[PDB]
């Protein structure tokens, strides 16, 4: 007698349920080809072994991906559908994007991939933040040690605590709280004589029992419309986070972001995507000014009374 | 005289198995840390329900009388342990004022701490443990006996040693069901603001 | 399970009954609910075929040319080793398509051609030539500016209802 | 497409009902198979519960 | 259009649903009953219909808050991707971005993004720097390469 509301609820949950794969597709599937690194590892001294695939497992997730999958966590008509991309097919994507980043750079984003030696990729990267190519080459083993140190600290951080992944464990929690709350609402009375349906059917005659069940239906059907409304709003938050992840994986992984503070603290060099359960994690690699000195300076200098200005950089006096 | 109840008086409030879960429930429970009345004889009110506990080395207490009159005129419950067997009956009994007809129900079959919960028709829950003034600790009173006897009770007596009495009240208890089916901790939610927090969260550990 | 001697019913987290004690013989019986699931009619366009596969979501095939999947039991699609792109999605890595003598086929989808890159500590590829290309992109910008007059919806042509709507 | 169109659902195969196995009956033989009965002036009475 | 049309067509069909009233047409309740009996029956249709509008208007508010996020994306592309040359990778079509041309559409907008894509490539041996007079040399722009 209430009409199409049941179908409209299954249509509303199917809008959400399809979208969860459209999100996971547009975030991860940004590449036409599954790129692979050679067996050789001459990446200029940089030790990507902790973020590349590990062959020792049936699903070849990286060392850092298995920290992320470890740090994060019934039959009343409710059903959980499976994702279209299972977590190995996610990990083949994060393998491809990362392998193409190391043995390509942005060029696999821009079209067909073009190889480059890694210490020439970083030479450009540094040049992309106004730090001239030779600042890599005069410091290359130091830079690879700073990078290897920084990737090491990520593992220790992710090994210590789950508190960093609150951004994902909160999604898993809210979805599981909404499922429990929807099931618990079956045991509520809504002004009827029991929350059990066969009680009402057996203990009363139809002229009375059909009012007691108009009570339970007008309660239950509003219990669903409330859950589905919460899911549609929750899903519109997650849609906007899937599109921010798709935007970062486009600009921040497949390119080099000039957008300040968009791609971690610092000047951006490059970033490495890692999958996570119902999410994604970016390792942003950034150049940060450290030691410094005060100088005297001028906007210009005189010679023959004509004024000289720098092509690149600034004038300084040491004193 | 008086004694602190501590974390005692927790009983299985239903015949339902549950494992590794924090089941919150609101019923006749003993307020935690309240002061039980302490005896080393008298006639007592029953109110809504009684926690009765006795510490013994000597089998001195044998049972109880319950009713509203406790001097015939209407039906009264009697429970008695004697020698080889235990007895239960509900007649309109005459009694002594110092003990130590229409029988609609009848049946016949310190180093000890014995504990009992009596509530209304009438239900018995209990636990028994060795010890060596009521001890600080926790216990899970199991249901023993259900009497469909229809007796009204407002007062009661002991048939004869240290024993303690306190009245159950409609409070919310968060009961921790353990491994292969046992109650093993509880929170009395109205006890203090941390207990109100544990019952807000439905958790025994609270985060910062 | 190990119910205590007085415990008669078992309960789960969400207040589901997970087990019961038999009252005559003291054994504990696990309750599993009767199997149910959505029925999904996997199909090409009727402008191509009247063959349809069916997916019984989350069920051992026994209770229903049959394939068991992580999504449920798939009937009327042939299990094919060849991994193509996705055509009709199914779930849990599976997709299905209508292909050649023609049937529906079901397979783990391929993520596209693989490519070991010719990386070395000395080699660069540089484009000798380019393609300009034009790519369409489409974005929605507005809805139909709908407006529903609540009164003439709920109580259309009746003051005798409107007096109650207030 | 992949249109979801109906729900599969296993039907109950047969009914089961369970209760404790027979014990503790009323003493009917000590009323109906008795060796002694009342005079009609002074009817016996026995409580069954 | 399909989502709006499925939302309107369901909102209309629900006018014909009973909600437990003796008719889903109000003029049948009014013609067959007196007011003391009508207010029990009409309140069913009000309670139902009103739940049917609360539902429809919640969908349109959630939906419009998605179309708003697509309109603000189109306004960001029509700024950076038409009125400029955005260096933001894959934002403005696959390739390197040159320019784009906006075209209207019913309830939308369409971009012709024009992109330079690298196409015919050869392998070269390369080196990060060169020696000539014991001092080390680097390119001002681009890379060193050997033709073989
Ligand atoms: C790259 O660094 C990793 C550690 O982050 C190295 O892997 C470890 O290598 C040591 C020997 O040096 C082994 O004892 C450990 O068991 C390895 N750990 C793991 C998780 O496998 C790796 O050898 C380094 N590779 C290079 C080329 O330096
Ligand atoms: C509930 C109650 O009456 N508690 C009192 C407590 O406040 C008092 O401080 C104590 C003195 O020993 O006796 C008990
Ligand atoms: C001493 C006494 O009062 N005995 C009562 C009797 O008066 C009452 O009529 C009967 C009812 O069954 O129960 C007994
Ligand atoms: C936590 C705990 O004590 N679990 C015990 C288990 O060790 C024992 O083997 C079993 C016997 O049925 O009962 C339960
Ligand atoms: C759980 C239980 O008490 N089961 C008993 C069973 O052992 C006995 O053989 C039967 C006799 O009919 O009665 C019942
Ligand atoms: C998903 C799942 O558990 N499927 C089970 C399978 O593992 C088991 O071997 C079979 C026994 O007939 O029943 C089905
Ligand atoms: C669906 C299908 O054709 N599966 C076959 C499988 O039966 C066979 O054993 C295997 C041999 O490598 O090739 C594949
Ligand atoms: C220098 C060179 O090789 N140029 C070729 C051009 O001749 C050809 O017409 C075009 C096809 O799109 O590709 C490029
Ligand atoms: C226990 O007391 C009852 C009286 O209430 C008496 O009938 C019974 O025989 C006593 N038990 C034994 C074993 O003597
Ligand atoms: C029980 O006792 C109270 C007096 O405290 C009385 O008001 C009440 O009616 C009695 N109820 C029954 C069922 O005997
Ligand atoms: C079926 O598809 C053909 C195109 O191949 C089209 O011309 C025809 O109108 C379609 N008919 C229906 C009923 O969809
Ligand atoms: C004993 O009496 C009962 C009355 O319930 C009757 O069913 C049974 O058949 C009788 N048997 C004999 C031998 O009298
Ligand atoms: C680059 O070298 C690989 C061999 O490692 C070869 O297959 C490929 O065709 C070469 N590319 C070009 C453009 O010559």
């Amino acid at each position: 007698q209430y009409g199409s509301f049941c179908t409209q609820l299954n249509r509303a949950l199917t809008g959400i349920a399809v979208e969860q794969d459209k999100n996971t597709q547009e975030v991860f599937a940004q590449v036409k080809q599954i790129y692979k690194t050679p067996p050789i590892k001459d990446f200029g001294g940089f030790n990507f072994s902790q973020i590349l695939p590990d062959p020792s497992k049936p699903s070849k997730r990286s060392f850092i991906e298995d920290l992320l999958f470890n740090k994060v966590t019934k039959f009343n008509g409710l059903t959980v559908l499976p994702p279209l991309l299972t977590d190995e097919m996610i990990a083949q994507y994060t393998s491809a994007l990362l392998a193409g980043t190391i043995t390509s750079g942005w060029t696999f984003g821009a079209g067909a991939a073009l190889q480059i030696p890694f210490a020439m990729q970083m030479a450009y990267r540094f040049n992309g933040i106004g730090v001239t190519q030779n600042v890599l080459y005069e410091n290359q083993k130091l830079i690879a040690n700073q990078f290897n140190s920084a990737i090491g600290k990520i593992q220790d951080s992710l090994s210590s605590t789950a508190s960093a992944l609150g951004k994902l464990q909160d999604v898993v929690n809210q979805n599981a709280q909404a499922l429990n709350t929807l099931v618990k609402q079956l045991s509520s009375n809504f002004g009827a004589i029991s929350s059990v349906l066969n009680d009402i059917l057996s203990r009363l005659d139809p002229p009375e029992a059909e009012v007691q069940i108009d009570r339970l239906i007008t309660g239950r059907l509003q219990s669903l419309q409330t859950y589905v409304t919460q899911q549609l709003i929750r899903a519109a938050e997650i849609r906007a986070s899937a599109n921010l992840a798709a935007t970062k994986m486009s600009e921040c992984v497949l390119g080099q972001s000039k957008r300040v503070d968009f791609c971690g603290k610092g000047y951006h060099l490059m970033s490495f995507p890692q999958s996570a359960p119902h999410g994604v994690v970016f390792l942003h690699v950034t150049y940060v000014p450290a030691q410094e000195k005060n100088f005297t300076t001028a906007p210009a200098i005189c010679h023959d009374g004509k004024a000289h200005f720098p092509r690149e950089g600034v004038f300084v006096s040491n004193g | 005289a008086y004694t602190n109840s501590f974390t005692r008086g927790v009983y299985y409030p239903d015949k339902v198995f549950r494992s590794s879960v924090l089941h919150s429930t609101q019923d006749l429970f003993l307020p935690f840390f309240s002061n039980v009345t302490w005896f080393h004889n008298p006639v007592l009110p029953f109110n809504d329900g009684v926690y009765f506990a006795s510490t013994e080395k000597s089998n001195i207490i044998r049972g109880w009388i319950f009713g509203t009159t406790l001097d015939s005129k209407t039906q009264s419950l009697l429970i008695v342990n004697n020698a080889t067997n235990v007895v239960i009956k509900v007649c309109e009994f005459q009694f002594c004022n110092d003990p130590f007809n229409n029988c609609t129900f009848e049946y016949v079959s310190f180093k000890n701490l014995r504990e009992f919960v009596f509530k209304n028709y009438f239900k018995i829950y209990s636990k028994h443990t060795p010890i060596n003034d009521l001890p600080q600790g926790f216990s899970a009173l199991e249901p023993l006996v259900d009497l469909p006897i229809g007796i009204n009770i407002t007062r009661f007596q002991t048939l004869l040693a240290a024993y303690y009495v306190g009245y159950l009240q409609p409070r919310t208890f968060l009961l921790k069901y353990n491994e292969n089916g046992t109650i093993t901790d509880a929170v009395d939610c109205a006890l203090d603001p941390l207990s109100e927090t544990k019952c807000t969260l439905k958790s025994f550990t609270v985060e910062k | 399970k190990k119910f205590l001697p007085f415990q008669q019913f078992g309960r789960d987290i969400a207040d589901t009954t997970d087990a019961v004690r038999d009252p005559q013989t003291l054994e504990i019986l696990d309750i599993t609910p009767c199997s149910f699931g959505g029925v999904s009619v996997i199909t090409p366009g009727t402008n191509t075929s009247n063959q349809v596969a069916v997916l019984y979501q989350d069920v051992n095939c026994t209770e229903v040319n049959v394939f068991q999947t992580r999504a449920g039991c798939l009937i009327g699609a042939e299990h094919v080793n060849n991994s193509y792109e996705c055509d009709i999605p199914i779930g849990a890595g599976i997709c299905a398509s209508y292909q050649t003598s023609q049937s529906i086929i079901a397979y783990t989808m391929s993520l596209g051609a693989e490519n070991s890159v010719a990386y070395s500590n000395n080699s660069i590829a540089i484009p000798t030539n380019f393609t300009i290309s034009v790519t369409t992109e489409i974005l929605p910008v507005s809805m139909t500016k709908t407006s529903v007059d609540c009164t003439m919806y709920i109580c259309g042509d009746s003051t005798e209802c409107s007096n109650l709507l207030l | 497409g992949i249109y979801q169109t109906s729900n599969f659902r296993v039907q109950p195969t047969e009914s089961i009902v369970r209760f404790p196995n027979i014990t503790n009956l009323c003493p009917f033989g000590e009323v109906f198979n008795a060796t002694r009965f009342a005079s009609v002036y002074a009817w016996n009475r026995k409580r069954i519960s």
